[PDB]
RNA sequence: AAAA
RNA sequence: CAAACCGCCUCUGCCCGCG
RNA sequence: GUGGAAAGGCGGGCAGAGGCGGUUUG
């Protein structure tokens, strides 16, 4: 009930993968022009799931701020078997157990599901953010005819414990600082909380710069850093003249923990007064 | 029951001789859906239309007795006439 | 709406074998108090320690929806709630089977018509139905409409439905546990089943059906030691009548 | 036979599983219920095994190409009917595990049905393997393996 | 009376999938062998009602050409319900309202039911076209005795706008590229109305080159083009003596676009000699 | 009452697949020449479901530009199922909500449905824009020819989020940069709004080539980008003599928002 | 096996161009040639070079096709003996070629070759 | 029309 | 010179209107 | 001197919501 628009704050900017990286041993690649891509798939899971963390491990803070947390507890239901009970984590996908929540007003006042979308039975929530699959920059455009090194090929050997034999393969992974260029669109749908989204998705980006992205990560694989180019607002009068009457904040230099930093309500404070 | 013998049992027939009749009739009456849509709302009304859907060789045919300058003047003339104006029905909708 | 029309075959044959007119007389009457008044008292829902196992869509009502144009001689032409009509084709067949000492049969012709139609043309495709199920065998019932490179006889139906029926339907109109949000494998099995009639000589109907329920499936030579048709054609009239009283 | 594929099934569905198929060593063996009974039985005994079964569609992939080819696509249709040669063994020349004596009841299949159409129609004589691919992914999806 | 009989055939390519429908929902067939068709009903009827509204456009424009257009004016006598009132669309059949004129001798000036044909009360102006029924092109039987799919099974869907929920229906469409052969005769009744009933009955058709044909029409199920063979006039003395005095004017790659102005002064030189 | 018409304003162009796309059936295809293609149902009701909740936000805001919105109110009729109350979302199609005005007084001052058209019960509009079906470009078919992929098979994958336990699936989806060639045809039933539904078929544009085209799209499968190569205006004297009388608006290498205005269709405003 | 190493010399003598032969001759040579591995990684790898792009990478393809022979001696002088002998004269007529033809059939032997390697040793 |  | 697994599930699948 | 004449099975409806190619190996 009640699905309405007022603008669509997009995030544009880079992705500087300061340390080699492997989504994926063949990375997973685009067919028609060859370059390895970041998908848009692989990064709304990576926030996803270092959010759901966020939020199961610490429901004091958020539950009196979130209603409809108060169905949960902070578990799993790996053990049993119950699809809906206290623990958190409540739809089994085939043979994994991820949180969401099963009907649509319980996802409008939950903090995961009410920006990542949620599924159902005839209640599907849909998502807020929509999240694009990262290409190169042109400036690996112009290193690529340069026939440089858009990967490489690391060598990773398993040593035997008992008889002290190697056992080395190769993973093919993509060079560190090849900076992917991303896209993240909220979509505003309510115009009083939308600082609470956007707080929580900036809450994941340095979650994430804390964490890896894809690959093993432990080995070394992730250190993702987002550069931002344009946060912008995008209201509905934009849809229907055209014209450069957008919202812009300007942070070309700034982080992703700077943004969400005292400051986050002065920099939003004309989308504040556009709503 | 039967309403059409073969030109062979025919003929044994006329003798009240034993016959058979055929096993297949050569056409279908159908009856197709039509729609009547006004042009400003596009608002539909069915009606039924029966028609005569024949085989793929299978038509029709008739016979002619007396001489030949009646065929020759009139009814062959007829004949190329009424191929492109159908004997009887929607003929506008190409079916006669 | 459901129309039958359907009547007793041969019957000339054993009117015509009558050697007195009080025998006569008696043979006609008992023909006719079965159509005149043992088929009322049917659609009322009497007389089920003889009937008892029928195929049904949902339990019997008390007060049904049946209307009796004409019951006669050797015929009737009935209407009513083309859901109620699949029960009592079946009922009355058991029941006439009992009447007689099984001697005597009915084919029936079937349509199933939308309410608004006109009266001709719904009464000259059960007309033209009755025929189809009457030159064929003498003992047939044309269940629903089918198509075929058609009528079935009674106790193969009621044979078929004490089988693939109760597997897949629960009752009044539901289908089983965990076939429920699986309707599609009803819908496309009858797609498996049209590879049959396009070629019944190619053999690939088998292994697709073997895929489908993967993700009927076996051929036999009893039915090629005579070429008489396959198993995946036995099914269009008992899963039909499911899909069109469970949700179209 | 649904409770066959018991465990000793490939101790007895290989009474004459490789004969007939050597003596199928072109591709119009037998266009009757042949195919599909032959089909049966040599899914019967891969599912005793492993036989990890989605390393094939790259081989439905390029049937399809070459129906398409079928379809007016190209009058060259000779080249990839050489590549699946030239994919014919890489898959046991890239791992092996478990499952390779599953293997060792399809890889002496292989040749029998693939060095054929060199001098074949293109067209025809293609239907009846094209029938045997499928029939066997489909048993041994119905005997519960996939 | 009559002056000969004018045959324009032809082939339709249906560019984009064609859908009637046979009351999940199937196409029109033939009976016997299994093929669909173009009735000839639903083709003239669209020709029909696209001529229909081009004309009620123009009740201004061509009183003078062709009078009892002065006794209408534009629109339609749905609210006020007696019919012929003086609104165009002045007949109802059962609950659709048509232009059909109620007289021979004003539907001998009304551009449309001269070439279309009307009904009235003791009056009755039959048609001046037959537009026989459409089948397949001979090579499109081939590609149906090559095993090739004649029609489609298209699954579409409907979605809530808030909650995204599918609910899929399916329309068996006939597969786009495929090819029927036209024929549409004119009667030549009145050696006047010749030139315009023809320029009339092509404009007809060009409007449906932009119009759909039957079905979902504007979901994308039209798309019909129209690929004249030729034109034949056929002669009063024809029919009296069966030799070859029919004029054939040969159009074979020409579109009715390119039809109308081109071998209008052009290809109807030979005809205008003979009336 | 009254349908009239003047013209045709054609829209070509092509739809450029900036990411992959996905239109589900495995991606649809022809059955004749086996390539992709976009279906007209599948973007028709994609500018469609973006308009209807532009026009669900600002529904008080134009109801004395657009009558027969003060009729409605904003949300859906599933808190109380009926169908026609003073909820805007008021068809129901199965189990799901959808705005269609009931009539057609009503619809024909409805935003949304003189653009897109609409049904009902003893009253019908019918829709004033076709939507064609989007097949690959000249230059597609023939990158098919040279043998080229133009579609993939993607791979991904489900982890849970206690043990890191991961169930992967594959998508089929077309190859990013792929081209498909559409027409949106705007049948000019009225010169006195045209300019209107130009202009809201033009917001359903934008908000489609801000949001995503079918498939999953939260995760990457959509970004259709609309490059434009002509408006046509084609009169209701193109029809009758066949000469080229039509108005072509020049806007070869231009964005669907930077149609939108006045100086492009200023020879489709003085031919009325 | 003397006479398949004579049969491997007589079908190098007669593999003279990139256009080697119409029929399976390039797969009945691959399994000739596949009755190591690693070291084939080496332009395995630079066989996916030629495919995305141009001029100096048949130049450095056949560097790293004598870098086999030019990294290894002692006695590994025999069984590489062959591997400067079929494939070499299938680029030299490449010079003066279009990338796009041509060498397609040399890409099918050299990884036909090791399709093959692991199946037959 | 197999006594509708 | 890559050891081992997981290689689709969850939900609707023709309606309202003409006779 | 045709059981005829006139009559578009059609209007509206996104194959969609949810899901890190990943866990361990100096
Ligand atoms: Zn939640
Ligand atoms: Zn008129
Ligand atoms: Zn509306």
């Amino acid at each position: 009930m009640d699905r309405r628009f007022y603008g669509k704050i997009v995030i544009k900017g880079k992705i500087k993968a300061v340390t080699g990286l492997h989504i994926g041993n063949p990375v997973i690649k685009d067919p028609h022009t060859g370059l390895p891509y970041i998908p848009g798939s692989s990064l709304k899971g990576r926030l996803r799931s270092l959010f759901e963390i966020l939020v199961n491990s610490r429901l004091g803070e958020w539950r009196e701020k979130y209603p409809s947390l108060a169905n949960y507890s902070p578990g799993s239901c790996r053990p049993d078997n119950q699809e809906n009970c206290g623990k958190f984590f409540n739809r089994k996908i085939n043979r994994g157990w991820i949180h969401v929540c099963p009907d649509y007003e319980t996802a409008l006042a939950c903090p995961v599901c009410r920006l990542f979308g949620a599924s159902g039975k005839e209640s599907n929530f849909p998502s807020r953010i929509i999240v694009r699959d990262a290409f190169l920059t042109k400036e690996w455009e112009e290193k690529w005819r340069a026939g440089e090194a858009i990967t490489e090929a690391k060598i990773e050997v398993g040593i035997d414990r008992v008889t002290s034999q190697a056992n080395p393969r190769t993973n093919e992974r993509v060079v560190a600082g090849a900076e992917f260029e991303f896209e993240i669109i909220y979509n505003v749908e309510n115009t009083t909380h939308w600082r609470d989204d956007i707080k929580n998705l900036l809450t994941a980006m340095a979650l994430l710069e804390d964490s890896y992205l894809g690959g093993s990560g432990s080995r070394g694989y992730g250190k993702v850093k987002f550069i931002f180019d344009s946060f912008e607002f995008r209201p509905l009068d934009y849809y229907r003249t055209g014209k450069d009457e957008d919202i812009v904040s300007i942070d070309a230099r700034e982080k992703s923990v700077s943004d969400i930093l005292s400051g986050f309500d002065s920099l939003f404070s004309e989308v504040e007064g556009k709503l | 029951k039967a309403k059409y013998l073969d030109l062979k049992n025919f003929e044994l027939a006329l003798r009240l001789r034993p016959f058979t009749i055929p096993e297949e009739i050569p056409y279908a009456r159908v009856d197709v859906p039509r729609v009547v849509l006004d042009r400003v709302t596009q608002d539909s009304s069915i009606y039924f239309w029966e028609e005569i859907r024949f085989r793929e060789k299978s038509g029709v045919y008739f016979l002619y007795s007396g001489p030949r300058e009646v065929f020759d003047g009139y009814i062959a003339p007829a004949m190329r006439f009424l191929g492109d104006t159908g004997i009887g029905g929607k003929s506008t909708w190409g079916a006669g | 709406l459901g129309v039958m029309k359907g009547d007793v075959d041969r019957l000339g044959e054993f009117f015509s074998s009558m050697d007195s007119p009080s025998k006569l007389a008696t043979a006609s009457r008992f023909m006719d108090y079965f159509f005149k008044g043992y088929i009322g008292a049917i659609i009322e829902g009497k007389f089920g320690y003889i009937i008892g196992d029928v195929p049904s869509l949902r339990d019997w009502p008390e007060e049904p929806d049946i209307v009796v144009v004409y019951a006669g001689g050797d015929a009737f032409f009935i209407v009513g709630a083309w859901d109620q009509i699949f029960e009592l084709a079946f009922r009355v067949r058991r029941a006439f089977n009992a009447y007689t000492g099984g001697k005597l049969t009915l084919s029936v012709g079937l349509g199933y018509f939308d309410e608004r139609t006109p009266i001709y043309r719904m009464a000259d495709v059960v007309s033209e139905r009755l025929d189809t199920a009457k030159d064929e065998g003498r003992n047939r019932v044309f269940v629903v409409g089918r198509s075929r490179p058609l009528s079935y006889e009674w106790n193969h139906y009621e044979e078929l439905w004490r089988t693939y029926a109760p597997r897949i339907y629960a009752g009044n109109g539901r289908l089983k546990g965990k076939l429920e949000s699986k309707k599609g494998l009803l819908w496309k099995l009858l797609e498996i089943r049209e590879l049959y009639v396009r070629d019944p000589n190619d053999v690939r109907w088998a292994y697709l059906t073997a895929y489908l329920l993967g993700r009927l499936v076996g051929i036999d030579t009893k039915a090629v030691e005579r070429k008489e048709p396959q198993p995946v054609y036995w099914v269009d009239g008992v899963l039909k009548i499911v899909l069109m009283a469970v949700r179209r | 036979k649904k409770m066959l594929e018991k465990g000793k099934q490939w101790e007895a569905i290989q009474p004459y599983f490789d004969n007939v198929v050597r003596e199928a060593k072109n591709f119009l063996e037998w266009s009757p219920n042949k195919r599909l009974a032959n089909a049966v039985t040599v899914a019967a005994y891969l599912t005793s095994q492993g036989l990890k079964t989605n390393q094939v569609r790259k081989i439905l992939d390029m049937a399809r190409t070459t129906e398409l080819k079928v379809k007016r696509g190209e009058g060259d249709i000779k080249d990839d009917l050489v590549k699946m040669r030239y994919l014919l063994a890489y898959t046991v020349g890239k791992a092996t595990g478990q499952s390779k004596y599953s293997l060792d009841a399809f890889h002496r299949i292989l040749d029998p049905m693939l060095e054929v159409l060199m001098g074949s129609p293109k067209k025809e004589n293609f239907e009846k393997f094209y029938d045997f691919l499928q029939a066997v992914v489909a048993y041994h999806k119905f005997f519960g393996g996939g």
